[PDB]
């Protein structure tokens, strides 16, 4: 992910969605 | 870990192994793309950089990365009698690159609600039963908070669980941290699906004893000495 925090598999995935 | 299952690529991106003089030794997490978070009793013996590398991927044998160290910080006022503040930060000698597949955990806030009963994963390449070896492949092991007052039953750690620290374990016992898990993540997800440290693994009696749930360093209790010491 990025500078952010925390983020699962599944929340990465979700947000890479178009 | 006692009790728990191999962990999944991907799973826990914040895990990283701790390696001295060639040998896996502890547990920590990415807290930001320079620093690492674990335990202080990791370095009771050898504090130099120049002798550890974190490794991150679920196999110690095969890491996906290692990267050296530049500097180690201990607590202040860590004191080994009592494992009072048993708590250190790690810093990198280079930035990591963050990926869907490793990357920071969330700090928890000061305020953050973490009631007995509720579910946390630990996480770690520690031996799977009492007195074992090490093992290569990353565990998880799924466990409840456990109130510090029943924690501090005579019957189990009878007063020493203090303040700054947090236990947990399940009733009939079996799953537990164990000896080179120490330094490694209690993480719980919000219901935003992020996940937030909530203990640092630090000692216990044995490993998966029912009377004998597994003691944590309380991250929530160190938050303003980590973020002096980290910008984070």
């Amino acid at each position: 992910l990025i500078n952010e925090c925390g983020a699962g598999p599944d929340l990465i995935t979700l947000s890479e969605q178009r | 870990i006692l009790g728990g299952t191999e962990a999944e690529e991907g799973s826990w991106p914040w895990q990283v192994s701790l390696r001295l003089n060639n040998a896996h030794h502890c547990g920590g997490s990415l807290i930001n793309n320079m620093w690492i978070l674990t335990a202080a009793h990791c370095f009771r013996s050898n504090s130099n950089p120049r002798d550890w590398i974190a490794t991150s991927g679920i196999s110690t044998t095969f890491p996906k990365l290692r990267m050296r160290v530049r500097n180690i910080l201990i607590h202040n006022n860590y004191k080994s009698a009592t494992h009072e503040n048993d708590i250190a930060l790690v810093r990198l000698e280079n930035s990591v690159t963050f990926t869907k597949d490793i990357h920071s955990v969330c700090l928890p806030a000061a305020t953050q609600n973490i009631p007995p009963g509720s579910t946390a994963y630990v996480t770690g390449w520690g031996a799977q039963e009492y007195a074992g070896h090490t093992v290569p492949e990353l565990r998880q092991g799924q466990v409840r908070i456990i109130s510090n007052d029943v924690c501090n039953a005579p019957h189990s750690y009878n007063g020493a669980i203090l303040s700054g620290m947090l236990c947990a374990g399940v009733p009939q016992g079996g799953v537990d941290a164990c000896q080179g898990d120490a330094g490694g993540p209690l993480v719980q997800e919000d219901s935003r699906r992020l996940w937030f440290i909530v203990g640092i693994v630090s000692w216990g009696d044995q490993c998966g004893l029912p009377d004998k749930p597994g003691v944590y360093t309380r991250v929530t209790a160190y938050l303003d000495w980590i973020r002096q010491q980290t910008g984070i």
